């Protein structure tokens, strides 16, 4: 019986966008009139705008929170051609101050803080077909320095950080490509962290996602032997990933994968737009051109189902 | 026992031992007294980093004391790294700050470099690129890097038509008349020799190919700039 | 590596020394440089997979490492064993004389050199065979046992083991010797 209550945001323009902060506390909204929202949820449950400020010259593609360990940092990417990072500067004086822009030749499609046990980093993804790894040298002082750069050979539409803090997984990133490719497939690729190189190396590729991609998302590991990702194309792909075996005399390389399509859902009636996972990697949320948001959950035999759809009226479908 | 050796020593029996042990600070100090302009502690430095990152168990415990021998101006600011980083921080620093009119500098480090096995640590690459934009495609097909030096020659030419002229240190793409326009073209030829001594090798091949399209691309290009600035600068004498 | 090896176990064999003690002076020198290859040599997945370098338009097998390469001629019988087995005899003959020839030591030196080469190659035996399996290369190695067990071709009987014992009698002399030689 989920209840949703309207709010007169009375934007300029309407936003493509909400993020919520990492305690639940805070919203940022992004819109067509070239400005971020920012709102503080009140004891009484009610919403309140803490700051406003025009942001950019440019389609915000993407939004993006820190973890509050590195305290209240947003990252914004653009089809300027550019990433922002911006920081909450409080005195009741909140004026979420630019600290840097990240200037390195296309639209920047999607940006992504990293795990926090790898430091004050943020991924970019863009249009050229490359990703980009910043890291902030000190988080009291929001220079950035661009410590990788990624040839993925496709454009990039996203990117997903593996959030998987084990230390027997080097840190992870899978991209995508939006590419229409009457042909080429592969349209995911993953890339792995090599210690002894100190580069990204491309570790697997999607090869049945010859769909173009729109969205992707690792699932939280919660102490599996295998990893969980989704994948949003003109279908909801659920792909599980077990890394192959191994040997303490000596290695040195990406550890191939065992890769199953362990659900596949046409159900959406149109391409499938975006994928989110709840916060225990139990439910996938999609939205596809239906006009719909669909709720998926395994059972106890993992048996995957939709558990509710939607309305343009705002009402849950009896 | 150097301690007897020291009662006898010189300017730069000392500069060796020491640069030996770690100690890469009272080193670059006895350097700039004595003036004898220093590329041992960053080539011995280079080694120890190079060491690190192939190093064993035994190797990171002994690290901690040289490390521990410096500051490291200032230390952190998040995840940790196991030196590895730590020795690759000491640079960055031992080098903005202590960095002279010529080249103790980029060369001495991208030779060790090569020369003992590296993906070019990104940052040093980049900043050799726009400061010297060139000399280094020298280094690449001298240390047998044919691969990546079809890579770089490319990517100048791509800055040269206007596009990412940032990332390559160069004024002007069809703009402001002509000026001076280097085109490495014994670099090219050698690329060129190397392509045709693989045969067989398919994708040198394709790459080879890819660079002659390109090329001609770029010569077509550049025809057509150079007649229109010959007509640029036949209109005036009249004034 | 090439160059070492052939040269000197040929000569090691036959080529005139006007002075005797030179000759094993010779077969000890290079027999070292074997040794530490094989010794320092661990192989991991990689080694049996082999690549082909293209040089002056002719793709040519590249250099897997030292010992991927001492250790496949080791369990086959190249000459290299034969050689190796054939310098056992020969220290043991020598032995048995107990006359004070010059050059005595050194022997001691390089057989002992090869037992242990020996010795280790047992082990990493067991793991290559095994990656070997794992690998696909078509290439064929026998067991170091199998190796023991067969008849030297100039003996046409199976002395190859009869002689090792041998050693056992200088124990006295040479008891180094003797422990590899129980071991």
């Amino acid at each position: 019986m989920f209840v949703a209550r309207s709010i007169a945001a009375d934007h300029k323009d309407l936003i493509h966008d909400v993020s919520f902060d990492f305690h639940g506390r805070r919203m940022a909204t992004c819109s067509s009139d070239q400005s971020v929202k920012v709102w503080d949820k009140s004891e009484n449950v009610n919403w309140h705008c803490t700051a406003s400020w025009k942001t950019h010259s440019g389609s915000v593609w993407r939004v993006t929170w820190a973890h509050p360990e590195f305290g209240q940092v947003l990252a914004s990417c653009s089809f300027d051609r550019t990433a922002a990072v911006w920081e909450e500067i409080v005195g009741g004086q909140s004026h979420w101050v630019k600290r840097t822009t990240l200037v390195d030749r296309t639209s920047v499609t999607d940006v992504k803080f990293a795990p926090k046990h790898m430091g004050l980093m943020l991924a970019t993804c863009s249009a050229d077909g490359v990703v980009r790894i910043y890291e902030a040298p000190d988080v009291m002082n929001l220079q950035w320095s661009l410590q990788h750069e990624i040839s993925c050979k496709l454009s990039c539409s996203c990117i997903s950080w593996n959030p998987s803090s084990s230390r027997a997984h080097s840190p992870m990133i899978a991209v995508g490509s939006d590419d229409s490719s009457p042909n080429i497939m592969g349209k995911v690729q993953i890339y792995e962290y090599n210690e002894n190189t100190r580069k990204y190396a491309k570790a697997e590729t999607l090869m049945s996602v010859s769909d173009p991609v729109h969205d992707i998302a690792f699932a939280p590991n919660l102490g599996r032997s295998f990893h969980i990702l989704a994948v949003a194309t003109k279908d909801v792909r659920i792909f599980t990933m077990k890394p192959l075996r191994k040997e303490l005399s000596s290695s040195g390389g990406v550890t191939k994968f065992e890769n199953h399509t362990v659900a596949q859902f046409d159900n959406h009636n149109s391409q499938v737009w975006r994928v989110s996972w709840n916060i225990t990697g139990t439910v996938l949320a999609s939205s596809g051109d239906d006009g719909t948001v669909r709720l998926w959950k395994a059972n106890y035999m993992d048996n995957w189902k939709c558990i509710g759809v939607l309305k343009g009226d705002g009402n849950p479908v009896g | 026992s150097t301690a007897a050796i020291a009662g006898s020593s010189a300017a730069e029996e000392m500069v060796a031992l020491l640069v030996q042990a770690g100690l890469f600070d009272t080193a670059i100090s006895l350097c700039q007294t004595f003036k004898l302009a220093l590329t041992s502690v960053f080539e011995g430095l280079a080694c120890k980093c190079i060491r690190l990152q192939q190093g064993g168990e035994a190797a990171q415990a002994e690290a901690w004391e040289w490390l521990a021998a410096n500051q490291l101006a200032t230390v952190i600011t998040t995840k940790e790294s196991s030196a590895t980083d730590e020795a690759w921080r000491l640079m960055i620093s031992y080098l903005d700050k202590y960095e002279a009119k010529n080249t103790l500098y980029h060369h001495c480090i991208i030779n060790k470099l090569l020369s003992h096995g590296v993906p070019l640590p990104n940052w040093l690459i980049n900043r050799y690129k726009a400061m010297d934009a060139a000399e280094l495609l020298r280094l690449y097909l001298k240390y047998d890097l044919l691969e990546e030096a079809a890579e770089l020659v490319l990517e100048y030419v791509d800055a040269l038509l206007g596009k990412g002229h940032q990332y390559f240190g160069i004024q002007a793409p069809l703009s402001a008349t002509s000026q001076l326009v280097w085109f490495p073209y014994s670099a090219i030829d050698h690329l060129r020799q190397a392509l045709g001594e693989n045969e067989s090798n398919q994708h040198n091949q394709a790459i080879l190919s890819k660079l002659q399209r390109k090329m001609d691309e770029y010569f077509q290009k550049l025809k057509k700039a150079t007649d229109d600035y010959k007509k640029l600068v036949q209109k005036p004498l009249r004034a | 590596l090439q160059f070492l090896r052939d040269t000197v176990f040929l000569r090691y064999r036959t080529r005139a020394y006007r002075r005797a003690a030179e000759k094993w002076e010779v077969a000890e020198a290079v027999l070292d440089v074997f040794y530490k290859l094989l010794k320092d040599y661990e192989p991991q997945p990689e080694d049996f997979v082999d690549q082909y370098v293209e040089l002056q338009g002719e793709e040519r097998v590249a250099f897997k490492p030292p010992g991927f390469s001492l250790m496949h001629h080791l369990l086959n019988e190249s000459p290299m064993l034969e050689l190796c087995l054939s310098l056992m005899e020969e220290g043991v003959t020598q032995l048995d004389t107990y006359a004070p020839f010059p050059g005595k030591k050194h022997l001691e030196k390089a057989v002992a050199y090869c037992f242990m080469l020996l010795n280790l190659t047992l082990q990493k035996e067991n793991r290559f065979m095994d990656l070997l399996r794992e690998s696909h290369l078509s290439m064929i190695v026998t067991p170091l046992e199998q190796l023991l067990q067969g008849i030297n071709p100039r003996s046409k009987k199976a002395d190859n083991v009869v002689n090792i014992a041998r050693y056992l009698c200088h124990g006295n002399s040479n008891a180094e010797l003797a422990f590899e030689s129980a071991k």
